[PDB]
Order: C-alpha cells, then sequence, then structure tokens
C-alpha cells in the first residue's frame, strides 16, 4: 500500500492533504 | 484557505502541509 519517498515524490509534483493524510504517522 | 493543490511540496512544505493536513509527530518540542 505505501509509495515512493513522499517528500521527494511531492517536491517534484506536490501532495494533497489526501496523501499528506495518509502520509502522517496517525 | 487554500484547499489540497496538490502543491510541490519539498520535504519542508511537505512538512507544513503533512502537519496543515493531518499532523505528524508531535510539533510540540518546545511547547
Amino acid at each position: 500500500a505505501a509509495a515512493t519517498n513522499p517528500a521527494r515524490y511531492c517536491c517534484l509534483s506536490g501532495c494533497t492533504q489526501q496523501d499528506l493524510l495518509t502520509l502522517c504517522p496517525y | 484557505p487554500t484547499p489540497e493543490m496538490r502543491e510541490k511540496l519539498c520535504g519542508h512544505h511537505f512538512v507544513r502541509a503533512l502537519v496543515r493536513v493531518c499532523g505528524g509527530p508531535r510539533w510540540s518540542t518546545e511547547a
């Protein structure tokens, strides 16, 4: 279910509160 | 104020948004 490195991935393209909603440790 | 515009989150942006969005570890530290 996991993906690549979100920090890098969003840096090039970006991430929605959805992505970030699932990237948080909660 | 500003929705999920999937803007480029380069680590830090990615950090703040990560929070703005959900939060993260604690972000307290000095709190």
